């Protein structure tokens, strides 16, 4: 008894998501997970010597 | 463990290896500190024309003495087996 306009509106592809989409799909917060080396670990000490000459 | 399967994962000793980040440690700073005292950057590298001259004049001198060093190495290794080392005695 639903108006056909309302019935066909539900079957929009945006209304279908696989069961469990929200509990499985990864949601990365960074491309460098914790425990991986990055610039914050390789930066030289502030008392270092110029590296341009070499 | 799990090597060779879909369960493969980094062993503990690899995890410990990657836990050593050496943050704030510089054991080779002495080398750069002493190298900078040669003033190569101030004198040669900084200016492009002098940078070229270093490559050209360095290559000139370097090539000659590089050849000179290994020529002596060859003469030492083959001592007694070179034409110059064994003067020929003419048959009587
Ligand atoms: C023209 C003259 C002008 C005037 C005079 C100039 C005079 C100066 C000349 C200087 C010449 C260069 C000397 C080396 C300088 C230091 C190294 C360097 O480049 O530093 C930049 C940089 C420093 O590292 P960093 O991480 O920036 O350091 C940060 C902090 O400073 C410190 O950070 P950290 O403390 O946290 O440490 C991090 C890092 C620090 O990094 C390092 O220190 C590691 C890299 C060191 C490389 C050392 C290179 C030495 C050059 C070879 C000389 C050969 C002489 C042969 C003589 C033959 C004569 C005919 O260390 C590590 O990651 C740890 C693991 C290191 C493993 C290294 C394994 C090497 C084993 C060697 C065994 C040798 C056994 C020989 C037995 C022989 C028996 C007879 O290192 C590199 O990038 C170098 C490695 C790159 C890959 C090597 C490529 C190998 C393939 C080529 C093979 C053939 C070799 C031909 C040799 C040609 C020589 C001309
Ligand atoms: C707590 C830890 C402590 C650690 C300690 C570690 C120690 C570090 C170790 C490293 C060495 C340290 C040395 C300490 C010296 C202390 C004394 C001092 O005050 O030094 C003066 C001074 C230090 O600088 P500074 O006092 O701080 O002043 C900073 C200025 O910005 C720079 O001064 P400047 O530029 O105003 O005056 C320098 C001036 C000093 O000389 C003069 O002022 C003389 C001026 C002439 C006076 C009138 C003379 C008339 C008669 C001439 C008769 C002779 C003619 C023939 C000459 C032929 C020469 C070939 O000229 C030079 O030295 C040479 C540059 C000349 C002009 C360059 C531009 C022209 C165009 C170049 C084109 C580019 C390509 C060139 C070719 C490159 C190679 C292929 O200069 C130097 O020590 C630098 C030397 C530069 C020459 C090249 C060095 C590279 C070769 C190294 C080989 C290493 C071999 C390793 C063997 C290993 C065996 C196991």
């Amino acid at each position: 008894g639903e108006p056909a306009i309302q019935s066909i509106a539900r079957f929009n592809p945006d209304n279908f998501r696989p069961v469990g989409y929200a509990e499985n799909i990864p949601c990365p917060d960074t491309c460098v997970p914790e425990g991986h080396l990055d610039f914050r670990h390789t930066r030289l000490p502030t008392w270092h010597a110029d590296r341009r000459p070499f | 463990s799990g090597f060779g399967t879909s369960y493969a994962h980094d062993p503990k000793w690899i995890e410990d290896w990657m836990a050593r980040k050496r943050v704030g440690v510089d054991r080779m700073d002495w080398f750069f500190r002493a190298f900078n005292r040669l003033r190569l950057y101030e004198l040669f590298f900084k200016s492009t024309p002098r940078f070229y001259a270093f490559m050209v004049i360095g290559g000139l001198l370097g090539s000659y003495y590089w050849s000179r060093f290994w020529e002596q190495y060859w003469i030492r290794v083959n001592k007694g087996r070179l034409y110059k080392d064994v003067p020929y005695v003419y048959p009587p």
